């Protein structure tokens, strides 16, 4: 599923910006 | 029409009131940007670190003669020189300073010393939305929508004062104690009538153009937003991968796949949102913000009732007292050293 493909990314925590 | 005699004419007021809103305000903030409340640190007692960041850490102290608990930012004035971040630092304390609207944080001292630079404002006790919206999965859209609103209402008053924000996210939003929002952090944010060039943000949620390279504008906020509720709505934003240059194809391809469970009202407003053709997208045209206001997926949002604070929030945090924490990560805990001798004394010296 596409939250499969989320989960999968590994960007699922809090996210840094640039 | 669209709208009969009566609805036409309560919308046109309304907008006209925005109008003279908004004039009020810009001339409010613009008195204190140029005439712009310090403390000491011995005046709090430190109870926990609440979040971590690279210049520092956000701290719940709470202020001795008074009792009141706030979050102290705490930054390390060598990190924030060897980051590149003097002239953000000390323009988020500005923009602080001067700011008033409901949803954003306010800010009560501030005060540097021998090593660091501290902004004490509210405390915010709900917790980050990231996490809530991690646990639960997904909000349903009304819920995404009674956040969506405040966020609309706050760019709206912050592009008045010619104030692009450029770091939506989820992480970058508290729940108060009635379940509203609030906005801390101003560290990418800049005064920008006209364009501006700078590379910054975080991966997901940067609009095409800043991807490209181009002077942007405002409208890269109303792109965020678009993010922002397709990930409140989903519980995954619209554009991830492994890693960010993926991600950024993703972003500039014009392609946006939604959820079965999105209704056709979402998946109009996050096209027109979600727009990689500047001509086109919401916030951006001659009807400004009154396109995103006006979409049907919106018809049920009073506007004044949000701002006046007086809709029931669909999620009220748990709060079991002053100085509750427990909607907060537990982050390893700092010793706050202060040096005997000054550090960056110059490049400081206007906090
Ligand atoms: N930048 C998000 C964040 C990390 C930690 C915190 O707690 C806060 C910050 C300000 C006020 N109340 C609570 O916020």
């Amino acid at each position: 599923t596409t939250y499969a493909d989320f989960i999968a990314s590994g960007r699922t925590g809090r996210r840094n910006a640039i | 029409g669209h709208m009969g005699n009566a609805a036409a004419a309560k919308k046109g007021s309304e907008q006209e009131s925005v109008k003279e809103f908004l004039a009020k305000a810009k001339e409010e903030f613009l008195k204190k940007w140029e005439s712009p409340n310090t403390a000491q640190l011995d005046h709090f007692d430190r109870i926990k670190t609440l979040g971590t960041g690279s210049f520092g850490r956000v701290m719940l102290v709470k202020h001795k003669e008074t009792g009141n608990h706030y979050a102290m930012k705490i930054l390390d004035k060598q990190k924030v020189v060897k980051l590149k971040q003097i002239e953000h630092t000390l323009n988020e304390k500005r923009i602080l300073q001067a700011v008033n609207f409901p949803f954003l944080v306010k800010l009560e001292f501030s005060f540097k010393d021998n090593s660091n630079l501290y902004m004490v404002m509210e405390y915010v006790p709900g917790g980050e939305m990231f996490s809530h919206l991690r646990r639960i999965g997904r909000f349903s859209e009304p819920h995404a929508r009674f956040y969506a609103a405040q966020i609309v209402l706050t760019f709206e008053y912050l592009h008045s004062l010619d104030l692009i924000y450029r770091d939506l996210k989820p992480e970058n939003l508290l729940i108060d104690q009635q379940g509203y929002i609030q906005v801390t952090d101003f560290g990418f944010a800049k005064r920008v009538k006209g364009r501006t060039w700078t590379l910054c943000g975080t991966p997901e949620y940067l609009a095409p153009e800043i991807i490209l390279s181009k002077g942007y504008n405002k409208a890269v906020d109303w792109w965020a937003l678009g993010v922002l509720i397709y990930e409140m709505a989903a519980g995954y934003p619209p554009f991830f991968a492994d890693q960010p240059i993926q991600i950024y194809e993703k972003i500039v391809s014009g392609k946006v796949r939604f959820p079965s469970h999105f209704s056709s009202d979402l998946k109009d407003l996050l096209r027109n949102l979600l727009q990689v053709d500047l001509t086109k997208r919401f916030g951006n045209l001659k009807n400004g913000v009154n396109d995103i206001k006006n979409h049907k997926w919106f018809a049920t949002t009073d506007w004044i009732a949000i701002y006046q604070r007086k809709v029931e929030a669909p999620f009220i945090p748990k709060f079991k007292g002053p100085g509750d924490t427990s909607n907060f990560d537990d982050y390893e805990e700092e010793e706050i050293r202060v040096s005997i001798n000054e550090k960056c004394g110059k490049e400081f010296t206007e906090f």
